[PDB]
């Protein structure tokens, strides 16, 4: 009411320096608990979701419905805990279980 | 208008399943009396009766209805790898909440 | 003024010459009654004086009014520009001892 | 005429031979809340019989919101005109006048223009969201103006592709819906006789997306087409209702059999319409050819390489075929203009169906006094010129026809509001194109041409050299208030009188805008809303006046009441040192300035009636209830004026001879207000003494209106004054985490939330909350950024509430540029509106008084 070759930007340039609380927290999208934002690890964004959607679940879903979900997540969580049991460190992989390509990891993940 | 379609997580649920994020709804007619005479023929039955209500790539095609443009398609022109842009969607977001100053800018 | 020059759309406030050094709040402020009187002044003024002996310009002359919605008296002389605030027009403060100020006070009584 | 037209299903000839026939004509408006698919409905309607018009597969063709601002933000504006020739189920086709309406709150009152020229109402509710804010208004609206009403429960897809319901729990959603309306109708209206059900045909179900229009007899009939032995309408009575069928029996009752069988509208319609569109949607390349030769529909090859959308709009269209199910909705409740024409007059005309010429509109007769009625204003492209849209209610309009045409000050006593003027040209008025006609028979909408120099809103046309007892229709009473306001200028005061000439355009553009001047010579504009007054400036800006024009903040329109009595009695004389009036003002009792407002009360109405319900509502006494005089400024305004003088005093007979004087004179005080020049609500003025000069020359005329308004002010300034801010009701259609954030920016914004109930059978919430209307401005848009957009408000006015400041409080500091803090912000809003109207820096309370 009243030169110089720069690879990379100045901070100067930044936007998004709001003092409205209501812009800079704004409220991420949860989308229905069951969409995620793309290229973020699936598992980080499930573990730092806002977990409302998890509590409304829980306190509407009968019984009938619970086991369901329970059966699902344990069958998921089987699955998960082979892929992860498989994907052993090279240097974790049994002596007899270091196949050609944990061989490889196992010389290039070490420092010698 | 606010497009709320609930996503299917488990597949072995009914494709037409009323999902616990929909708010149940709380239950509670000038109609004919039951006396009356009328019959219906024996030619006549539901449309689709023989037809399942649902198959096992039901929800799969539902959910395609809202996928991003390139898979709401079934038909299309191919395109040169260079006219993709497989990020560009990225950052035409809003940048996520914790982020450094340089990514911002 | 406006008898014999008359203004419908209020066009008086387009070419009114203001001293732009000053910040917004210390320039004149073109309201309409006193931007009215400023331009019939300078009329009057003008008419004063006959054309041939000489001619008295608008854009190269000045016109401030002080009055209930202006506090601020603007003038240029020899160089100076000054500004005139009454005491008890817009000021609701304490003073100090400014270089480029000048205390003016009433000399039969000696207030400022 | 003869002129070029597009290619249609039916002929120019047989649509004007339909509008002679009354009988065949249906004059219907079709209403709903924003984005809930009337002018998709619309524009299926157009492609239906418009064999060359054909939606995009892409971008939802739109036939009718032809302007540009309405195509950029997508949201409806401007009612839009629509006649078509219609089918019905039978083959019978019907003249359909179809005035679609916008769905926004903020223009609601372009919804009334489309109410006063329609006799039918059909409400678009969608499936998903079900009853909303606009749905409730324009209900009240509707029933309230005396209309028949229809529902169309739009995008029931919604139900099967997006919520992914049950068939049984659609049913129950849909239900739901139509209880939910019905339960509104009967409390908007006494009469119970208007239920609404799909048994009785008032309810239709649609999806305009994808084309899936039906009501019980026209799928019924379906099944009549494909199964000849089946009577369709003892079916459709049979389809709904927790009626099921038994095919042992082959017969339908109310009792359950097996424990798990459906409804007759599950098995019958909703599960049929689900394995229709679940077998294109998922089964498309497997299973799609079985199906579609089951239902008898051949698709070729080119047509089933079709997108999934497409492909369901097609099978659809193919499958349901023409929207002869809204015709039959539509002819059997909504009736003819014939028909209709009784409470039309009733409603509407100032004269009352008893005058002569209310009994001769009552027939709604073709060869009779011409009584045009046109309620909008359309502007031509270039913007220059504006024809008047209305409906004939009684004789025939000619084309080059002399007219008289009566504004609305228009009165029997005082003619000189109405102009003589020339017709132009007629046109029968479709969406995108006008079929010029060389007349319109009684009980048709026309586009008048040539008249629109002596209107400003609201016409009344007839013809000259006769019908010397006409009267003008009752002007569109609106269904908001018209609260923010904006003060306009020019950027280069040289083209001042170019954006002169765009208000008077916006003004014709607009039903409810108010273009003034204040005091200060400041243009000022008022608007229901933000997005209104954008819309608005744009018209200003780029359609009517090309110049660059700039517009002050937003501001609302504050009222102004008094909470106790007067200290003292005040009073005050005339000029002529006589006619002394001694008056006190009071506040009136809690809901009795809503009654007047509501027309619960009329002082049209006999002094026995009107004295029994103050005396009997209110427990006024019965000389306290038959002294009152006036209501307020306007008719029904919410004060009051009444006058405590006892015969014994002042003389009964005298006080009537300035009666008249003294009314004009509380009118015009109540609407100006001492505070800030603004509108006087809820106070009630006593006029405790009078004195009257005998000799009627030293009274009357300017001596005693002045002295009454003088007094008025007097007696409002001595009680205790208090400024009433706009309170905005706001709906936000919300997600069920973000119903959380929703709290907090009405935290910001002096916000109460009410309720927060959620939607039955969606994901979604409804927070109900109560705004300030001052502290309005962004809402929206702070609350859809807020929450990423997930949240969506839409703000309507609701009432008037005290300011908690004291406006006549002078030892409140107030910085030129700061958020005043609550206990005073009255003082703010007191005395900068008094610099923006132009008044003195302050008022005195004695200021208007006869001592000082």
């Amino acid at each position: 009411y009243l030169r110089k070759f720069v690879f990379e930007w100045d901070a100067s340039e930044d936007t998004s320096i709001d003092y409205n609380p209501l812009y800079k927290e704004r409220h991420q999208v949860q989308l229905l608990g069951r969409g995620f934002i793309a290229g973020i690890d699936l598992k980080q964004q499930k573990r730092e979701q806002s977990r409302f959607y998890g509590d409304l679940m829980e306190k509407r879903r009968t019984l009938e419905e619970k086991e369901q979900e329970e059966a699902r997540l344990r069958k998921l969580r089987k699955k998960e805990a082979k892929q992860r049991w498989d994907d052993r460190h090279w240097s974790q992989k049994k002596l007899d279980e270091m196949t050609d390509r944990d061989w490889r990891i196992f010389r290039e993940d070490y420092s010698i | 208008p606010n497009v709320v379609f609930i996503k299917t997580e488990d597949p072995d649920l009914p494709a037409f399943y009323f999902d616990p994020l929909i708010n149940p709804i709380s239950h509670r007619e000038p109609l004919p009396d039951d006396d009356e005479e009328f019959e219906l023929p024996e030619f006549v039955e539901p449309f689709l009766k023989d037809t399942p209500l649902y198959t096992d790539n039901t929800a799969n095609g539902i959910a395609l209805l809202w996928a991003p443009r390139p898979f709401n398609l079934r038909s299309g022109r191919t395109r040169r790898a260079l006219d993709i842009p497989l990020v560009k969607n990225w950052y035409r977001e809003h940048c996520p909440a914790g982020q450094p100053v340089k990514v911002r800018v | 003024y406006l008898t014999e020059h008359p203004d419908p759309n209020n066009e008086n406030i387009v070419g009114y010459n203001n001293k732009k050094c000053w910040p917004r709040d210390a320039r004149m402020r073109l309201m309409k009654h006193d931007v009215n009187l400023g331009r019939a002044v300078f009329w009057d003024i003008k008419n004063r004086l006959p054309r041939s002996v000489t001619t008295v310009q608008w854009e190269n002359s000045f016109v401030s009014v002080y009055s209930k919605d202006n506090p601020n008296l603007l003038f240029n002389m020899c160089g100076f520009e000054c500004r005139i605030l009454p005491k008890c027009r817009t000021s609701y403060e304490e003073f100090t001892h400014k270089d480029g100020v000048w205390n003016l006070q009433n000399e039969v009584t000696k207030e400022r | 005429m003869e002129q070029t037209l597009p290619v249609t299903v039916y002929e120019m000839d047989f649509l004007a031979d339909l509008m002679d026939n009354s009988e065949l004509i249906r004059n219907v408006t079709l209403c709903g809340h924003l984005h809930h698919g009337k002018t998709c409905f619309v524009d299926c309607l157009i492609e239906q019989t418009h064999p060359e018009i054909r939606k995009r597969y892409d971008q939802d063709l739109c036939y009718t919101d032809i302007l540009f601002t309405e195509q950029e933000r997508g949201v409806g504006i401007k009612s839009t005109p629509v006649t078509v020739v219609l089918p019905d189920t039978k083959g019978k086709s019907y003249l359909f006048n179809i005035m679609d309406t916008p769905g926004h709150v903020n223009f609601s009152d372009e919804v009334t223009a489309g109410l006063r020229i329609s006799d039918g109402v059909v409400l678009f509710i969608d499936a998903a969201e079900g009853v909303m804010l606009n749905t409730e208004r324009l209900i009240k609206h509707a029933v309230q103006e005396r209309l028949a009403v229809t529902v169309c429960i739009n995008k029931i897809d919604r139900l099967i592709l997006e919520l992914k319901l049950p068939p049984t729990d659609a049913y129950y959603k849909l239900r739901h819906i139509v209880d939910e309306v019905n339960g509104l109708i009967s409390m908007y209206s006494t009469d119970e006789n208007l239920i609404l059900s799909p048994l009785l045909g008032n309810v239709c179900f649609s999806s305009s997306q994808y084309s899936i229009c039906f009501t019980l007899g026209s799928f019924a009939k379906i099944y009549a087409d494909t199964f000849g032995d089946i009577n369709y309408q003892e079916f459709a009575k049979r389809l709904w209702g927790d009626i099921y069928f038994n095919p042992k029996t082959r017969k339908f009752t109310k009792k359950a059999p097996t424990s798990s069988s459906q409804r007759s509208f599950v098995e019958f319609i909703l599960e049929p319409l689900y394995k229709i569109l679940a077998q294109v949607v998922g089964d498309v390349d497997t299973s799609l050819p079985r199906t579609l030769d089951e239902l008898g529909i051949h698709l070729t090859k080119e047509e089933l390489k079709l997108n999934i959308r497409p492909l369901l709009r097609l099978v659809c269209k193919k499958f349901f075929g023409e929207f002869t199910g809204f015709v039959d909705m539509c002819v059997q409740h909504i009736p003819s203009p014939k028909v209709g024409a009784k409470p039309k007059i009733e409603h509407t005309y100032t004269g009352g169906v008893d005058s002569d010429l209310g009994e001769a509109m009552s027939d709604c007769d073709p060869d009779g006094p011409l009584m045009c009625h046109t309620t909008k204003m359309y502007s031509t492209d270039d913007g220059v010129q504006f024809h008047a849209f209305g409906r004939v209610l009684s004789g025939t309009i000619h084309a080059g026809q002399p007219v008289k045409v009566l504004g609305e000050n228009y009165t029997l006593e005082d003619e000189e509001d109405s102009q003589i003027c020339t017709v132009g040209r007629l046109w029968i008025s479709v969406a995108r194109y006008h079929i010029e006609v060389n007349r319109v028979p009684a009980g048709n909408w026309v586009l008048i041409e040539g008249v629109d120099q002596p209107i400003v809103k609201t016409a009344t046309i007839t013809e000259p050299r006769g019908n010397e007892e006409a009267q003008i229709f009752r002007p569109l009473k609106f269904n908001t208030t018209s609260v923010i306001k904006i003060a306009v200028e020019p950027v280069n005061p040289s083209e001042l009188p170019k954006m002169l000439d765009g208000l008077r355009k916006v003004n014709k553009s607009y039903p409810s805008l108010t273009t003034k001047v204040e005091e200060s010579g400041e243009h000022v504009i008022l608007g229901t809303g933000e997005l209104y007054l954008d819309c608005v400036m744009h018209d200003l800006r780029k359609m009517y006046s090309e110049i660059d024009i700039k517009v002050a903040d937003p501001v609302v329109t504050f009222c102004e009441t008094v909470v106790e009595t007067s200290s003292l009695k005040c009073f005050a004389e005339t000029p002529n040192k006589k006619n002394k009036i001694t008056m006190i003002a009071e506040p009136l009792e809690k809901g009795l300035a809503e009654d007047i407002e509501n027309e619960v009360v009329q002082i049209t109405w006999n002094r026995k009636k009107l004295g029994e319900f103050f005396q009997t509502k209110y427990d006024w006494d019965l000389l306290a209830a038959r002294s009152i005089w006036a209501f307020g400024p306007d008719a029904t305004g919410p004060n009051i004026l009444v006058d405590d003088t006892l015969p014994s005093e002042v003389d009964k007979a005298l006080l009537g001879s300035v009666k008249d004087s003294i009314v004009q004179g509380f009118q015009w005080g109540t609407r100006e207000g001492p505070l800030c020049d603004e509108l006087i609500r809820n106070v009630k003025f006593k006029i405790l003494d009078a004195v009257v000069a005998q000799e009627p020359l030293h009274r009357g005329g300017g001596q005693i209106i002045p002295t009454a308004r003088r007094v008025v002010y007097s007696a409002f300034l001595m009680a205790t004054p208090r400024l009433m801010e706009p309170y905005y009701f706001v709906e936000v259609q919300a997600p069920a985490d973000c119903v959380s954030a929703v709290y907090t920016v009405l935290a910001r914004r002096r916000g109460h939330v009410t309720q927060d109930a959620p939607i039955p059978g969606s994901p979604l919430y409804t927070i109900k909350a109560f705004i300030p209307a001052i502290d309005s401005f962004g809402f929206e848009t702070d609350l859809r950024t807020h929450t990423q957009g997930q949240a969506f408000s839409l703000s309507v006015f609701h009432h008037w509430q005290i300011v908690p400041g004291d406006p006549l409080d002078k030892s409140i500091v107030i910085r030129p540029l700061e958020p005043q803090p609550a206990p005073h912000l009255a003082r703010e809003f007191m005395i900068k509106t008094r610099r923006r109207k132009g008044l003195s820096e302050d008022v005195s309370i004695s200021k208007f008084f006869d001592d000082p």
